[PDB]
């Protein structure tokens, strides 16, 4: 269960899309 | 499951993002909040709201935003035919995502407060009959039958 | 219109908030 780091602002929406993906899988795992 | 992904779809303009304001704020008139803890059937619950916007386009990252939702709202306006409709179309493109034909799903009329309509409410059952899932006349401006449409969907979650 | 980073000091409830406000985002910029 590894936390994802939220990216910068020089991000780009593929970046957004991953860590969208990372969170969703991360808040599963720890509910 | 105490969290529950609930995806709002429909034509352009039948209020659906009027629907999920007067479910969160809630108040009618924003992307402040869509995310609401509510307790339905005795059984507290949290509840992730998908106001899907914008013209239909091809898209591989919004079919996967669509395959996370569990339930489905389908919404029409009654003054609006066109978006009624289009209620077979939204519901083909459900199940090609979800790849099921039994997914959670609601129809709903919305604003359902105008004296001027051009869908009746059996033409409307009568569709969700057919389908197999509940239908609901739903109101923003009034607020009536707006936490009846989302919490039903809810319900459709858990019977499967 | 793109919703500001959760932070380190998020809680579980701020990231749940945060990634609904995310995934009605990235829909729309699709
Ligand atoms: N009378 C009435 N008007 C509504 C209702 N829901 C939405 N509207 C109106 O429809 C307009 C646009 O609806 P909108 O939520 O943007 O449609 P969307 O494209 O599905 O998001 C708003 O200005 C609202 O005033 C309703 O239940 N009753
Ligand atoms: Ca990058
Ligand atoms: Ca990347
Ligand atoms: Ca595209
Ligand atoms: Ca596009
Ligand atoms: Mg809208």
């Amino acid at each position: 269960p590894r936390r994802p780091r939220c990216p910068g602002d020089d991000a780009s929406i593929e970046d957004l899309h991953e860590y969208w993906a990372r969170l969703w899988n991360y808040l599963y795992r720890v509910a | 499951m105490t969290e529950y992904k609930l995806v709002v779809v429909g034509a352009v303009g039948v209020g659906k993002s009027a629907l999920t304001i007067q479910l969160i704020q809630n108040h009618f008139v924003i992307e402040d909040s869509y995310r609401k803890q509510v307790v339905i059937d005795g059984e507290t619950c949290l509840l992730d709201i998908l106001d899907t916007a914008g013209q239909e386009e091809y898209s591989a990252m919004r079919d996967q935003y669509m395959r996370t939702g569990e339930g489905f709202l389908c919404v029409f306006a009654i003054n609006n035919t066109k978006s009624f409709e289009d209620i077979h179309h939204y519901r083909e493109q459900i199940k090609r995502v979800k790849d099921s034909e039994d997914v959670p799903m609601v129809l709903v009329g919305n604003k359902c407060d105008l004296p001027s309509r051009t869908v009746d409410t059996k033409q409307a059952q009568d569709l969700a009959r057919s389908y197999g899932i509940p239908f609901i006349e739903t109101s923003a401006k009034t607020r009536q039958g707006v936490d009846d449409a989302f919490y039903t969907l809810v319900r459709e979650i858990r019977k499967h």
